[PDB]
């Protein structure tokens, strides 16, 4: 709908 | 840690959802909903640091992938949301500068919602899926099997080294 932030660490 | 931060129209986090069990242990105790992206990145990376899911003294990689679907505008024009998205990415890049400063590599990738949907059905996070995106741009054959089983350290390294060596 607006934004989706994917945070990947390791 | 694999997390998806939903960002709503107030440029705040709607809900935080972990895709990995280690990330669940990161999210617990953190207020992230009235935070921005940089805030969430900082909270998550710092807790992962304390807990031992990321090393401060060792060389790591963090990938911030943002997927955005702009199917709304409101007010009188869609630029209202575009200014919010400008402030969104403004905030994203500031986090990169803040968290990478310890000697850790932090990078930004951009995705669309259709890419987000592909990562959801494979139950993987958008960061590792965004390295898959770069594989398709540089025309390297990486499979979804590769992306889900591999470490993000390996993923970013092989793609950025591909663009370095001829």
């Amino acid at each position: 709908m607006y934004a989706y932030v994917g945070i990947d660490i390791n | 840690p694999s997390i998806e931060l939903w960002i709503n129209y107030n440029n705040k986090i709607a809900e935080a959802k972990a895709l990995n069990g280690d990330a669940e242990t990161v999210l617990e105790g953190l207020e992230l909903k009235e935070k921005t992206v940089a805030e969430a990145v900082n909270e998550i990376v710092q807790k992962s640091m304390e807990l031992g899911f990321i090393s401060r003294e060792k060389e790591n990689i963090i990938l911030i992938s943002t997927a955005c679907d702009l199917k709304a505008g409101e007010g009188s024009e869609n630029k209202d949301v575009q200014n919010k998205i400008g402030q969104l990415f403004d905030d994203v890049n500031k986090a990169v500068s803040d968290l990478k400063n310890s000697g850790i590599t932090t990078r930004i990738l951009n995705l669309t919602l259709e890419e987000r949907e592909s990562s959801k059905e494979e139950n993987i996070s958008m960061g590792r899926y965004a390295v898959y995106l770069k594989a398709k741009e540089q025309n390297v054959n990486l499979t979804i099997d590769e992306i889900k089983d591999a470490d993000l350290l390996e993923l970013i390294a092989k793609l950025e080294h591909h663009h370095h060596h001829h």
